[PDB]
This record gives C-alpha cells, structure tokens and sequence, in this order.
RNA sequence: UAUCUGGUUGAUCCUGCCAGUAGUCAUAUGCUUGUCUCAAAGAUUAAGCCAUGCAUGUCUAAGUAUAAGCAAUUUAUACAGUGAAACUGCGAAUGGCUCAUUAAAUCAGUUAUCGUUUAUUUGAUAGUUCCUUUACUACAUGGUAUAACUGUGGUAAUUCUAGAGCUAAUACAUGCUUAAAAUCUCGACCCUUUGGAAGAGAUGUAUUUAUUAGAUAAAAAAUCAAUGUCUUCGGACUCUUUGAUGAUUCAUAAUAACUUUUCGAAUCGCAUGGCCUUGUGCUGGCGAUGGUUCAUUCAAAUUUCUGCCCUAUCAACUUUCGAUGGUAGGAUAGUGGCCUACCAUGGUUUCAACGGGUAACGGGGAAUAAGGGUUCGAUUCCGGAGAGGGAGCCUGAGAAACGGCUACCA
RNA sequence: GGACUUUUACUUUGAAAAAAUUAGAGUGUUCAAAGCAGGCGUAUUGCUCGAAUAUAUUAGCAUGGAAUAAUAGAAUAGGACG
RNA sequence: GCCCGUCGCUAGUACCGAUUGAAUGGCUUAGUGAGGCCUCAGGAUCUGGGA
C-alpha cells in the first residue's frame, strides 16, 4: 500500500526525508520531517492499484465514467471570482450572483448562499477614510508639538541673552 | 611593545574611519586620534605623539574600560605587546586565626605609550575580552625601573 | 514543591541514664504534679535550660543595651504574665535562678487542684481530660 | 534554561507582599510590564490581600473583567499586572482611589487617596537621550516615553504627569535639600530631604538623607526618589510619613495606645 | 555544528578540561560564504531571533567610493589581487573584508571629466562656470591618474559580503595606497 | 549548654587504647501499638529495564463556515444565531522528575556589557510607496492554489495515505496613496558683470559603504583655496547655535551612492450620524488585530574579583591536531584562538602547577550545644545538568528540545 | 575644571543585599508543635493593631582612624623647592 | 617461676606467582565512516530569469 511518488523514477521501493508540502506525507508538527518509506513512479507487476487519468475519450463509452456526470461540490466565495465564473464587469453586483443551495427542514424548504468576502462595502470604505484621515491627523499634531519646542528654545535662548545682559 | 616598522604587518595599520585627505596639503601626514580613557588616567604624552597603532590601546584604539582597576608588580614581559602581573595578596583561613600568601597572574595588555620592564608595578583597567586570556589593560606606570642608573660602573 | 512545615522537639533526655538521685528527685514532681512521664519533666527542664540561656546571653551584654533591654523586657512580663515570676525580683537575675517547680505550680492541672474543685492532683488530671 | 520562566513559586516570590508560607505552593509571577518584577504588587494580590475585595483569585478575574479597575486611567485587564511605585489603582465603582507608596517597614500600603490627586502621577526619570529625528525624550522609572521635555530636566529628576494625557507639567531638580522617597534597600520606605551626595566616578553614587527627625543614613544615589520639598511633598504620605521608630519606639506607642 | 564555547580548548595553565553540558544553539557557528566573482547570487540565513543576515557567494558589482572627492560609484569588480590575511584567497579570487580589489575606473571617469572638464591621463554656459570654479582643486594624484589609463582601480574591500551580501569597499589612497603598490610589484 | 565510669598491678601512680555513656531532619530491622494534630517517603544498590492508562493543548462582538450540522424565528436574497471538521494564530522552550556527568567546572557573594540577542507586557513612533511626470497606474480594494468536504482507492498493520473534483483568509503571493515647504545638484535662455535665471530632477524609513558635524582648557591675529548673509560699494560680519558619560568613532544629524529592497493596514467587531451643489456624494463614532523604529518589562548570553574534598606511592605541565600573544579575515546575536591564514615563542608551577581519586551536582542550609570545632547537605527554595548512550538538526522570540525529528550504538 | 598623587596589611561605621531555616517580638492554634494571624463594636450595612528585629563574616564596595607590621624616598647628587 | 624459635594440627586473612591471565569504566592513534547542515551541480513538473 505505500504510494508512488512523482519523480522518484525507480520501479522499486526507497525510504525517503519528506517535508512540508510534499506528497505522501502530512506533517504532524511544525518543522517535522519523517522518514518514511516510499514507491517509485515507475509502474512495474507489484502495484496493487495503478492511478490513472482519462486526457482523450476514444470511440466509445465507458458506463461508470463517461454516461455518468458528478458536479462541482461548492461555489465562488471571493468577489471578483464570482465576477469570472459569470464574466460580470466590476459594474454588474455579485449579491445576486452568489450561488444559492436549497435544503428542507422536512416542511422547511431553506436557502443559503455564502458570504462574499473581498466584497467592496461602504463599511470597507469608513475604515480606509479614517486610516487616512488618522494618519494626516497625527502628522500634523507632530508638527505643532515639534514647533511648539521650538519656541520653548527660541525664548528660552533669549532668556540666556537677558541673563546675559543683566550682569 | 611594538617598536620601528609601524607598517609591518601584511595589511595596512590604520586607526579606522580617520581618513587624511591626499588633495589637501598637511605638515603631519598622519592624522591622529585619541581619548582620555577617563577615571583620571593621564593619557600619556606618547601616545599622542606616537606613530604606533595598536586598536587595543586604551588612549589611542577602539577599547573602553570599565570596571575592575587594579594593581599588581610585573613579572613577565615576554609577550609581544602584553604583560603578566602578579597580584599577591593574604587569605585568611578561619580555624587557625591566620593568613597565608596567595597569589595570581593576570595577563594583560600593554599599550606601546608605556615602556614597561620587570618589577614594575602598574595599575592595569579592566576592559572588553581582548584575547583568549586577556581581560585587562595597562593603564599607569606607578614604578620607573627600580633605581637602575645607581647600578652602574665604578668611581 | 511546597513550604516545608516546620517543627522541633520539645523536650531533652538526661545525660546519665542511672543517677539514683536525680531519679528519686524526678519522681517525687510527678508524684507532686501527678504527671505520668519523666518526659512531662524533661519537657519543662528543657524549657527552662534556653530560658537561662536567653537570659545569661543577654547578660553579657552591657547594662541598658538596645537589645537587652527589648529582649529583657519581654522576656520578664511573658514569664510575670503565667505567674512564674515574682513581681519583686522582675529583673531577670532571678529568671536567670528559677527553677522547675516554679513552672510546674502553674499547670491547670496543678490550678484547677490547688484551689480545691480536685482535692488530689490525680482527680485533678481526670477531671481536665474529661471535659 | 531554554526559555523564559512562567511560574513564580510561593517562597521565591517578594517578602513585602505579605504572602503566607502554605495554601498553596506557587504566587501570582507579575506580567511583563512598567515596573520591574522584584519591586511590584500585582492585581490579584492588592484587589484580594490588601482590599480583602476578592476571596478567591477566580473571583479577581471576575472583577477586573467588568474593568471596574483602572490602573493610571486605563483600565487594565490582567490578573497579575505589574503595579508599582507612584502608580494610581482606581475602582470605578466604590468611588475609590489609590497610590501605590511605600510603607516604612518597605511594604506596598494600602493608602486612600483623593478623587482629584489621582488625576496625576509622579515619575523619576532614569533617562534622557536624543531620539530619532533629534526629538529628545525622557524616561520615567515607570517606563513611559515623553518626546519634548524640558532641557533644564535631566537624569534623577523626577517629574509630575498628567495620565488624563500623556505629558509632563512640571518638574524637581536633583539638588541638596529636597524631599527623597527612598525606593531601595533597608532604608526602604524612609523620608528624608537629602544632605549631599558622594560622587565616586565609575560606580555607585551615594545620597546621604537626614528626615525630619535628625536622624540620618545612606543609600545608592539608584535608590533615591525626589518628591519635592522641605515639608511640602507633591503627593500624600501614609501616616507616619516614613519616619522610622526603634522597636521599642513602636512597641511604647503601640502599648501606650491601649485604654479601652 | 561549529561550536564558539571555550570549553574545548586548554585552560591557560594547560589543563585539560571535562565535557560539562553538550553543544548549545547560542554559541554556534556557521560555515564560510567564500564569496567569489560575478552574477548576483545570495542566500538569506536565518539568523538568531528573527534577523536575517545576507550570505553572498558570487558577486559581480559593488558600491566603491573615492574619499577625497567624496562620491561612490557603482561598479564592476575586476579581480582580487592582495589578500593579507590569505593568498588563496587572492588565486581563488575571493571576495572578503579586507580584500585588494581592482573594480572599472570607467564610472569614476565619467564622473570626473564631467564636473572638471578636464579628463585623466595623457561647452556649456553654467558648465564653464563650474568648471572654472573648480581646479587649482583639480589635481588628483599621480598613482591614481595613471590607474585610469588601464581603467582600473585599486580598491579595498570595506563590507562584510557573507554578513551583509554587500561588496563594498573604497578607492585605494595616498598613504595606504602606496603600501600595496610596493607589495603589489615587489612580490610581483 | 565547661561532669565522665569499667578494664593492665600483689597493691600504686602514669601512659594509653578498648568498653560504657548521651544526640542525630539518620537509615535499617525486631518486638509492641489506643486517641488529636503535623506528614517524609524507590535518593543510596541499577542516569538498570519497563506492560497499560493518563500527564498539552487552546476561540473572543472582533482572521476563515454553503457542515449535504443543530436551531428556527424574526427583518435581513451576499453574510449575520449556534457550531463538528479543517485552515489560520498562539502555546507545546513553562512545568514536573532526577543527581549520571562536572574539581577552577558548577555554584556563592561581588562585577561588566563603551561586547550582544531579546516573543511578549507597558510607553512612544510613519502625510513621502507610481512614473520621462496631458491623452495613465484596479483603490469603489488586483492574483490562485488548498484543507475540511465530495467521490475513487491501496496495505496484516500506525495519529500511513494516493489518484480525482471543489472552495476561504489576518494562510500564500501581490500592489495603488496624501499638505505645504525648504535645501540640493543639473540647467533653456542674457551678459559681461559683482554677475542671474525661468523649470528639470532628486531627497519616507530600513539596508551597506565612504565621508562630515557631534564644540568648550583662559585669550587674540595674518595669509592660501574655495564661498556664506547684510551694503551707507572703501567694506564689514554684530547678537551668533549646541545633549549625555568617569570615558567612546556615543545618542542624533549631514553629504555621495548602494539593495534579487525592510517597513509604510487590500484586515476585523459594534454602533450608524452628521453634512449640500441630493451624487446613496463627501464625511464621521467607539476598539480589535496588525505594523517599522526606539524605550520599557519578562529574559538570555557571555563576564571581573575571591572562595572548593582527599592525593607527591602525581614535579614538572602546556603547543598530535592552538598551547601563550600579535596582524588580517572568517564565522557569531555579539567579545574572544571561536576558527583559518601569516608571524612569534610564549602560558602554568613547592604560594603545589599537571596528573590521580571522589561510594562530588554547588548554594541556602542540616546534626552535635562552654568556646574553638567536627561531620553532613541525592532531597520542599535558588542556580546547573540530563532525559538509555553519543552526535546531528528542523521549527521558533527562545531548544542543540527528546512526552520534536534524523543517524549510528545498546 | 585644570594640574598631580609611593605602595599595602589591620581595625571602625556603612551601603548593597531572597525567601523558608536560625535567634527573636507580638498574638491564648482549647494546650502545644505550629500558623501569621487577629483584635474591637452599633455583632442592620464597621472599627482597628499587625505581618517587627537580629545574624547575614571570607571577597568586592563606601567611610572614619594612623597604634602595631610591612613598602617606597637624597650618596658618583641624575636630589628638593623658584 | 617466667619464657624464646624451628618443627606438627585446625581455621582465617593478605601477599608473591606461569597464565604477556581476566573484567569494567574514561580517554585516544590509525583505518572505515551513518546522518543532518552548508555547498557545486541536477531538473520529475509548473509557471512567470524564478520556483
Ligand atoms: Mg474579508
Ligand atoms: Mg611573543
Ligand atoms: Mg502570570
Ligand atoms: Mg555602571
Ligand atoms: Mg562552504
Ligand atoms: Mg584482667
Ligand atoms: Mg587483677
Ligand atoms: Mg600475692
Ligand atoms: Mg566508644
Ligand atoms: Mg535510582
Ligand atoms: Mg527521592
Ligand atoms: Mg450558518
Ligand atoms: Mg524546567
Ligand atoms: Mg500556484
Ligand atoms: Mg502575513
Ligand atoms: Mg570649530
Ligand atoms: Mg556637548
Ligand atoms: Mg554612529
Ligand atoms: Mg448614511
Ligand atoms: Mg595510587
Ligand atoms: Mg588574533
Ligand atoms: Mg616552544
Ligand atoms: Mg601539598
Ligand atoms: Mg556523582
Ligand atoms: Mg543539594
Ligand atoms: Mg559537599
Ligand atoms: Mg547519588
Ligand atoms: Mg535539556
Ligand atoms: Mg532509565
Ligand atoms: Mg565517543
Ligand atoms: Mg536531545
Ligand atoms: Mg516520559
Ligand atoms: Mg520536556
Ligand atoms: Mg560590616
Ligand atoms: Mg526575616
């Protein structure tokens, strides 16, 4: 049952170092590697299963695979995903583009769409508004404090002049 | 220690980022940096009218002492540009009520502003680890040689 | 990881096992005091042996010095305070004499007897430890 | 050993927190904060031990959650928040407010304060450097970070604050003859005015302190907290203004006060 | 790996000292970047508590300035060509602090020339200004004039390149110049 | 709390040991054993070996929900309650255990960092991001590729996982922006003077290098090269600005550039209001999570002075293969023979080096009570070291980690 | 602020100084070993004392002392003051 | 009277000693040398020179 493993070449078995993000292993802490065992990705009469990917359907028509059609489980969430699954503009509005799934409660029929996220909101725009205006807000705060000690040297230096005018 | 040569190492001796401009025309050649390494220490004459470089000089390079100032006669010096120092001193040991002589060698740095020889005793400033052993600099010649010249010939 | 919960013993054991003396005189407190223990002795002797020690340590010491007078003190009203010590010779050269009997007369025990209420130091005991 | 340590165990914790030896085994470690471990009093000893407010530590978390408390104005959620010296514990609740200052034993007291003094808070300030784009700043034994401080304020200062905002509205020069808080040492807790200070170039500056009953000692000039004038101080003393009596001083006043 | 303790190693009497504890993380060392020449290629290294430092193993240019005219140029890195520390490192050409290098002369010409007017070796309005405004200030140094015509400079390396991925160093000057011009040709 | 007694002789006085005597937070064992409180406890020998169970996980209004989950009600047709799984974030470096090693090591007291790293807490801190600079750059917000899941599987076997098909972000990878001004270099033109100019670029922070300012030890002049501001056109310059330390090439700033370019909010929760030229315009409340730099705090790492048991049936030791110093680099978080090159011949020792032994972790302390001492400390607190033995390392702020991985040995 | 200073031992006071331990104060855990409590009233709406002190030495620091014991000084004058 | 040594018995202890005897533990020459890390290459695939 051990796996192949793309690139190893070999039709034999090796145990190898694998990492994070690599096939035939999931990490179970972080920076952890295992050395595991492992089967080439070279087919050879001692693989039990061999995986295998249809790329060009020939001249007739396998029961279970071409005759049957399965679809695709979940939805665009994100904004403008949902803007190219449709093709839509940053005109058209994705809220009545969002996918909508019904389900019944037994005399309940229910609906429910996801939650577009990167959606562009007025509330989204209040807080780019205030960043700004924070941080122009506080630039200049940061002159007036800056020229205020500037003045608490300029008659503080003619203070030293007074005083040195006194004797 | 030191002594002639000066540029007599493979690479160029330099008291860094202490450029002298070749344009500009100088009655010196070197210009040349300093300190008062502090703690009322007089930074000898010779080492601002030195030539040698030495980063590890406490008036003229880039070390800083701080902490322990101590005294101690010296003892050796053979080492090229460092002496070692006895620091004698008494311990005391309680059941008896009596002391016994002890004593220690510290190894330390000798700035070429200092001609230092065998029973001088010299005060030496801690500093910065300057070396596997080294953790103190030369820092006042409290001696002079011992009476040497009333050593020589006949009448 | 805890606080070490702290004891110590409070009693001490006569250097010579077979004194015939001290034995005799021994007996005859308890016989006096109605206690069941050498040890109810040896407890009090005890006591009384770092009592003279806190008090000769403290004579040594100049008279009206700081401590002396602090640790003298207190050391004189705790013991007036049991009626162990007279009211008279309240300047420690006598609680540097005393002696066991005097710490003895002030046991309930010895209490609850002497003003009748017992009449017998024996019926004395019985009686406290019934309640 | 390989990390920073996040237990504090009961024995190893401070003295004059008044922590007891057993009901346990460890003591509240004080969060990273303003003021340093060793010389603190966190939340969860000073809302339960002192105000006796809390019985369990659980319920002190109960407390503070609702943000009844309120450290120099903020309001502070954290069980074992570093408070420390000159500070202002408040309860939003219950109208009450404290500092933080030291008894004469060395000991945080608990000491009432009023609604409007608590509105302030003083600081000696342990720095002051030239900061980035040469605003010069001073740092307060509290760690708090003023930008633009009087240039006449230097090291060993100490300097009133505001809290309601940030800044600084006035300052004490170090100089003989005023009114020193001791923060340190065996003399802990001690008021004394100041006499001169040793200077000893290298390590260690010495500050010789007489108070207003002639006596007189020494500490480490580090020790040493100026809080204003001859009689006048710049904020409330607990009663026996840090006087410091013989034992037998305090055992004649405690054995004077006793007629029933 | 490399460890940086001085627990190995005698004590200053000569005594041999035991093995207390194993190697800690926090006295490690790491491995030479022996930096070589041309196209750019460093690596990052992670470095104790966040902090990368730049490994560079090969560069090809770095940022080389004249003192006295108080300028920097970016150029090519010819070739080391004294190294005091090791001469392998010079054969190997090998880029590290302290390295002889010779580096273009071609962008310390094209700065030259264009506020001098004047050009090494062998008519603009404000321009002429300029130009006549500078001189009697003009007048370089021979040992570095001569290096132009083989439009080469001496140069020695100032930067840490396995620290920092920098090569980067300054002209070779006057004083410290002519040390290595004698040790350049009388070894040579 | 300053005490001795029995035993050599026919008897005697001595020397002198054996015996007695008493304590032991000092172990075992025997016999005996009723009550309150207190409560040490697989250290010693074997840091010998271990069945099985448990001892590290964690969610706020506030990063990610189309559970083909639960709930239904109560306004919500993008989402909104609640919430498994999973992703993301933080923690797992604390704690607890043990005393094998360790004899100038550790450890203690006392120093140093002007010799460094520092998640976090607390306090400060960011108008500069684009581009030959009118036919413009998503800012009303740019990219996919994945878990969980769905479905197809493989092995006797594990916290094994493979092929296929989806889909999120505070994961991954990108990428716009904002005032006024001042100073710099270029310089189209005009004109000879003593000379001046439209307008063109550049200038956040961080990185790397080189250069400069960072005065002050009491006062004055002349001249060279450049070149500042003010003319009562020979001339003058008059007020002239300076932080800290015992001490710095310090803090901080300036010039020329350098960079596979660090940071400069494409984030989230509650409220929803002002304001007119009625654009759903332009604004705008409270606080979360972030973010660079500095400070602070929890730290760490090295480090100065002095101090260890027995041993000479150990007297010379140290440089094979660094031993002691110098120069340069490299490496490090950083000093340093730490490592490498080159060069030198040093370093320690009867004041006991070096070697050996320890049935040796160090300290606070414990037992014995005239005093001086003697003996003990695996073990409730602090420090250190380890995880069957060695080495290696990944992650990370922090491990040379073992309830992490890799290898060899057992 | 400048300009310079023969070295030490001893002893005095003082700083800097963990807690538990120890010595020791206060407090009737019923006593006690302990513990750091507790004590008063309007016991219906709080009053209040505490949680000391000492030891802590050898070394380092800081200060007073100038006996005792060392060290150094001026004789080929290369002496001392100006 | 005392008393010395060989010689003889029983028992116990330590020594010397062929076996170039044995065992444990600590270092360590020379040879062989796992593994991770760094590094020169590599390029199953997968995109815009990089992975
Ligand atoms: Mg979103
Ligand atoms: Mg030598
Ligand atoms: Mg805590
Ligand atoms: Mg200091
Ligand atoms: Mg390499
Ligand atoms: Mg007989
Ligand atoms: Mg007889
Ligand atoms: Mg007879
Ligand atoms: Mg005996
Ligand atoms: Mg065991
Ligand atoms: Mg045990
Ligand atoms: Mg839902
Ligand atoms: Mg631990
Ligand atoms: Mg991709
Ligand atoms: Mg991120
Ligand atoms: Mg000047
Ligand atoms: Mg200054
Ligand atoms: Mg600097
Ligand atoms: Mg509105
Ligand atoms: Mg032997
Ligand atoms: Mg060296
Ligand atoms: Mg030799
Ligand atoms: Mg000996
Ligand atoms: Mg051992
Ligand atoms: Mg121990
Ligand atoms: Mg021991
Ligand atoms: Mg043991
Ligand atoms: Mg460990
Ligand atoms: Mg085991
Ligand atoms: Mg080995
Ligand atoms: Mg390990
Ligand atoms: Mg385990
Ligand atoms: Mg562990
Ligand atoms: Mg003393
Ligand atoms: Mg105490």
């Amino acid at each position: 049952g051990f796996p192949m493993k793309q690139g190893v070449l070999l039709p034999t078995r090796i145990k190898l170092l694998l990492t994070k993000n690599v096939s035939c292993y999931r990490p179970r802490r972080d920076g952890e590697r295992k050395r595991k065992s492992v089967r080439g990705a070279i087919v050879g009469p001692d693989l039990a299963v061999l995986a295998l990917v249809i790329v060009k359907k020939g001249e007739q028509e396998l029961e279970g695979l071409t005759d049957t059609t399965v679809p695709k489980r979940l939805g665009p969430k994100r904004a403008n995903n949902i803007r190219k699954f449709f093709g839509l503009s940053k005109e058209d509005d994705v809220r009545d583009f969002v996918i909508r799934r019904e389900v019944t409660k037994g005399e309940k029929t229910y609906t429910k769409a996801p939650k577009i996220q990167r959606l562009v909101t007025p509330q989204r725009l209040q807080r780019k508004r205030h960043q700004r205006a924070l941080k122009v807000r506080n630039a200049q705060a940061q002159r007036e404090a800056a020229a205020e000690y500037a003045q608490l040297l300029a008659k503080r230096l003619s203070e030293r002049k007074a005083e040195k005018a006194e004797i | 220690s030191t002594e002639l040569t000066v540029q007599s190492e493979r690479a160029f001796q330099k008291q860094p980022h202490i450029f002298n401009n070749p344009k500009v025309k100088t009655s010196k050649r070197t210009k040349r940096w300093y300190k008062n390494a502090g703690l009322g220490f007089k930074t000898p004459k010779t080492a601002i009218e030195g030539s040698y470089i030495d980063k590890k000089c406490p008036f003229t390079g880039l070390v800083s002492i701080r902490g322990k100032i101590l005294t101690g006669t010296v003892v050796s010096t053979k080492m090229h540009r460092t002496i070692v120092i006895r620091r004698a001193y008494l311990h005391y040991i309680p059941k008896y009520n009596r002391y016994e002589k002890r004593h220690k060698n510290v190894p330390v740095h000798v700035s070429p502003a200092f001609r230092v020889q065998v029973g001088d005793i010299v005060t030496v400033g801690q500093c910065r680890p300057i070396s596997k052993t080294v953790r103190f600099n030369v820092v006042k010649v409290s001696a002079a040689a011992a009476k040497a010249n009333k050593q020589f010939a006949k009448f | 990881p805890r606080a070490p919960r702290t004891y110590s013993k409070t009693y001490s054991t006569p250097k010579r096992p077979y004194e015939s003396s001290r034995l005799d005189a021994e007996l005859k407190l308890a016989g006096e005091f109605g206690l069941k223990n050498k040890k109810e002795i040896y407890r009090i002797s005890f006591q009384l042996s770092k009592i003279r020690r806190a008090a000769r340590d403290l004579l040594t010491r100049d008279e009206k010095d700081p401590k002396r007078l602090f640790e003298g003190n207190a050391l004189i009203r705790r013991l007036v305070r049991v009626g162990v010590l007279s009211e008279d010779k309240k300047k420690l050269d006598y609680v540097l004499a005393l002696k066991v009997e005097d710490f003895l007369e002030r046991r309930l025990q010895t209490q609850v007897y002497k003003l009748g209420l017992a009449k017998s130091v024996h019926h004395a005991r019985v009686l406290i430890t019934q309640r | 050993a390989r990390g920073p340590k996040k237990h504090l165990k009961r024995l190893a914790a401070p003295h004059h927190w008044l922590l007891d030896k057993l009901s346990g085994c460890y003591a509240p470690r004080p969060s990273a904060g303003p003021h340093k471990l060793r010389e603190s009093l966190p939340l969860i000893v000073f809302l339960r031990n002192r105000l006796k407010y809390a019985l369990n530590g659980r319920e002190v978390k109960a407390i503070l959650m609702q943000r009844h408390v309120k450290v120099d104005g903020k309001v502070r959620t954290d069980t074992t928040y570093p408070a420390g010296f000159m500070d202002v514990i408040t309860l939003d609740a219950t109208n009450e407010n404290f500092r933080l200052v030291y008894d004469v034993k060395g000991r945080f007291a608990v000491h009432r304060i009023t609604d409007e003094e608590a509105s302030y808070k003083l600081g000696k300030v342990k720095k002051v450097q030239l900061g980035k784009k040469g605003v010069p700043y001073v740092v307060t034994h509290d760690g708090r970070t003023i930008r633009y401080p009087d240039p006449n304020i230097k090291v060993n200062d100490t300097v009133k604050i505001d809290l309601a905002s940030g800044k600084i509205t006035d300052f004490i020069k170090f100089d003989a003859g005023k009114l020193v808080y001791v923060t340190g040492g065996r003399n802990l807790g001690r008021i004394g005015t100041i006499v001169h200070k040793e200077r000893h170039d290298g390590g260690f500056d010495l500050v010789h302190i007489k108070d207003s009953l002639d006596n007189t000692f020494v500490t480490r000039l580090n020790n040493v907290f100026v809080i204003g004038e001859q009689g006048k101080p710049y904020i409330s003393l607990p009663k026996g203004k840090g006087i410091k009596l013989s034992i037998a001083e305090e055992r004649d006043r405690r054995r004077a006060q006793q007629g029933l | 790996g490399i460890s940086r303790d001085s627990r190995h190693k005698r004590s200053a009497t000569g005594a041999k000292r035991a093995q207390f504890r194993k190697k800690r993380k926090f006295e490690l060392g790491r491995q030479p970047a022996n930096t070589k020449i041309g196209a750019k290629r460093i690596h990052s290294v992670r470095t104790r508590g966040g902090n990368k430092k730049y490994r560079a193993l090969r560069i090809e240019t770095g940022n080389f300035s004249w003192a006295s005219e108080g300028i920097s140029k970016k150029t090519r890195i010819a070739g080391v060509v004294y190294h005091p520390s090791n001469n392998e490192l010079v054969r190997t050409n090998t880029l590290t602090k302290a390295a002889i290098v010779q580096i273009d002369a071609t962008p310390f010409r094209q700065w030259f020339e264009a506020h001098y007017g004047q050009t090494l070796g062998k008519k603009s309005k404000n321009a002429e200004r300029k130009w006549a405004a500078r001189a009697a200030s003009a007048k370089i140094e021979s040992s570095v004039e001569s290096q132009f015509s083989a439009g080469r400079l001496y140069a020695c390396i100032s930067s840490r390149p396995g620290q920092s991925g920098r090569c980067d160093g300054y002209i070779l000057e006057g004083e410290e110049l002519a040390f290595y011009l004698r040790r350049l040709t009388a070894k040579k």
